[PDB]
RNA sequence: UGCCUGGCGGCCGUAGCGCGGUGGUCCCACCUGACCCCAUGCCGAACUCAGAAGUGAAACGCCGUAGCGCCGAUGGUAGUGUGGGGUCUCCCCAUGCGAGAGUAGGGAACUGCCAGGCA
RNA sequence: UCCUCCUAAAGAGUAACGGAGGAGCACGAAGGUUGGCUAAUCCUGGUCGGACAUCAGGAGGUUAGUGCAAUGGCAUAAGCCAGCUUGACUGCGAGCGUGACGGCGCGAGCAGGUGCGAAAGCAGGUCAUAGUGAUCCGGUGGUUCUGAAUGGAAGGGCCAUC
RNA sequence: AACCCGAUGCAAACUGCGAAUACCGGAGAAUGUUAUCACGGGAGACACACGGCGGGUGCUAACGUCCGUC
């Protein structure tokens, strides 16, 4: 609710001021935050996925999706329909709650944190990026830790190009590069 | 490598042509792969043999947005 | 071969049995299944499919 | 496609009801306004048409799209259909679900007097 | 008697693909909320329900753009049923029929019924 | 013994110790209803990750998949997922075609109990061709059908089945 | 050493194209001793070779061998 409404506020205004729209809804948004885990060392020991699964419900608000091998390539030893790696979608409310947390705590206090990477973007607009050790999220107990995992953020952005998609995160401010 | 058995030769296709006044349960035409669809009054059974469901003067036409031809059976 | 025929038979009193083919090795749970039984005139659930 | 999506779930619908040359009813549902036709056996013209855009049913409804505006439009529809004989047509759900304005339009014609 | 919008049909590329223009008074997309009808192999993503604050981002109706795909003659060409002939593993004579591609040309489809708005 | 493609000359069929082959399997769920989804491959960005384990966008528009070797077709998807499922029914079936024949394939609809679906509607198996095998003599349940004077029993026939 | 590019050749297991033959059903002037179909009795045969038309097979070596038609 608070981003949705940091978003409505002076977001619009600020891009139409930079940038000299037509519409008010020339703005580009975010469509979707999706989390990936895409771990692979589940086919060693089954006892993995569980662990993924309920690391990403306390994460998130609610539970996670296993996605299941798309081909059966005999380069890594999975088969077809294999749940190798785990994902969580976020759109609306959850999604805001959970930005909002990560842009508040998680990122000022990652780990030799000095920026993100502007150059990460898939030349259509959205962005995608990786982080080691999701310990850094403040849910999970350090003493707690099983094993030393990582993660794939990725913001669907409806912006046709990386500028516009950098004008949108300038509402987020970028903090470093 | 080794060869000298060859399958019988199973008949397929149009055995009953277009213009042909037949009766309730003939069939229009066998084809292994659907190269003709049934239309109105015509009806495909499991093995895509297409038969008439009432007595009539069958006929073929090309018919379809994906260019495909169907057989329809019209009152004689 | 690997498949055994297994006969199943009505519930009920009706003699009149249908038979399969069906193997033990990966499916040791029984028979559960209704047909019509024309001595009864009605749908019978079936068992001892051995 | 939005509009795709339903043209693919609802031309299995329409094949079905074409090849066999019955009458059908068939029901568009948008979230402003509903709209109901009935086809001829020939597949090419409309007996009876009605939605919430005609005034007759918009000048006594608060909504232009609701579960109440789609029992109206279904009662007023059914009734047409009554008075011209057009009784025993069959119904196509063009792709919707029965859970919605369009099973409340069913069950509407239904108590009014049409079987599909 | 005309223009616009929505729905159901005759053919699926002269019906199409790419670019520009144009449009919210009737209707549609999104745009507001959903503890409730409905449901996510998680998510109002899809679908559904209650609402109408903005505007055509995107989609979509129509016109131009002949940039790409297609059709398309006339004949030429390969062939072929007949009888004959030759230098016969292949060709010619008279006759009926007849290729494909390509060439001139076209193209921003045409058309039937119902509902609403604007004159 | 059987099945696919060309030989095999545009109805069908068509031989040769010709060229490549596969089948003796399996599902009571891998079939049906309703609903929902729609591949291979390439480019772009990224932590283990590299030519491909997963994720987001675009191109692509069925060459993916459609259990087997092969065939044509499947977008209305016959391809994938969710609830129920036994129509993997009962006795019929005018008619159509194939073979000399035994035999073989399709089939709307008829009376009954029905499964699914609000209804319309589908379901008499697996998208379809190979997974096949009789005759004689014997096993299992009934059928007092018959029963070498009668009561019986013994013995013989139909069905589902080794 | 895969995919791909610049090419290279071919097609029986390719047809976004596609004949000429040939087979089939409905109408019809003309003609054939009904030359068409069904039923019953009796047969013979069930080893073919050559030419033409498009071919397989062998190394066209043959009057080798097998295919659809006169």
């Amino acid at each position: 609710a608070k981003l949705h409404d940091y978003y409505k506020d002076e977001v619009v205004k600020k891009l139409m001021t930079e940038f000299n729209y037509n519409s008010v809804m020339q703005v580009p948004r975010v469509e979707k935050i999706t989390l990936n885990m895409g771990v692979g060392e589940a086919i060693a020991d089954k006892k993995l996925l569980d662990n993924a699964a309920a690391d990403l419900a306390a994460i998130s608000g609610q539970k996670p999706l296993i996605t299941k091998a798309r081909k059966s390539v005999a380069g890594f030893k999975i088969r077809q329909g294999y749940p190798i790696g785990c994902k969580v979608t976020l759109r609306g409310e959850r999604m805001w709650e959970f930005f909002e947390r990560l842009i508040t705590i998680a990122v000022p206090r990652i780990r030799d944190f000095r920026g993100l990477s502007a150059k990460s973007f898939d030349g259509r607009g959205n962005y995608s990026m990786g982080v080691r050790e999701q310990i850094i999220f403040p849910e999970i107990d350090y003493d707690k830790v099983d094993r030393v995992r990582g993660l794939d953020i990725t913001i669907t952005t409806t912006a046709k190009s990386d500028e516009e998609g950098r004008a949108l995160l300038a509402a987020f401010d970028f903090p470093f590069r | 490598t080794r060869n000298g058995r060859d399958s019988e030769a199973k008949r397929l296709g149009v055995k009953r042509f277009g213009g042909e006044s037949v009766l309730a349960g003939s069939i229009i035409v066998r084809q292994r792969g659907t190269k003709f669809h049934a239309g109105a009054n015509v009806g495909c059974g499991r093995d895509h043999t297409l038969f008439a469901k009432a007595d009539g003067k069958v006929k073929f036409e090309v018919k379809g947005p994906k260019n495909r031809k169907f057989i329809s059976i019209e009152a004689e | 071969g690997i498949r055994e025929k297994i006969k199943l038979v009505s519930s009920a009193g009706t003699g009149h049995f249908y038979t399969t083919t069906k193997n033990k090795r990966t499916k040791p749970e029984k028979l559960e299944l209704k047909k019509f039984d024309p001595v009864v005139r009605q749908h019978v659930i079936y068992k001892e499919a051995k | 496609d939005k509009k795709s999506a339903r043209i693919r779930r609802a031309t299995r619908a329409r094949r079905k009801l074409q090849e066999l040359g019955a009458t059908r009813l068939v029901v568009h549902r948008t979230p402003r306004h509903i709209y109901a036709q009935v086809i001829a056996p020939n597949g090419s013209e409309v007996l009876v048409a009605a939605s919430t855009v005609e005034k007759a049913i918009a000048e006594q409804l608060k909504y232009t799209g609701n579960k109440d505006a789609a029992a109206a439009v279904g009662k007023a529809v059914a009734e047409r259909a009554l008075e011209k004989g057009i009784k025993d047509v069959s119904f196509d759900r063009s792709g919707f679900q029965y859970h919605g304005r369009v099973q409340a339009l069913a069950d509407a014609a239904r108590e009014a007097g049409l079987q599909f």
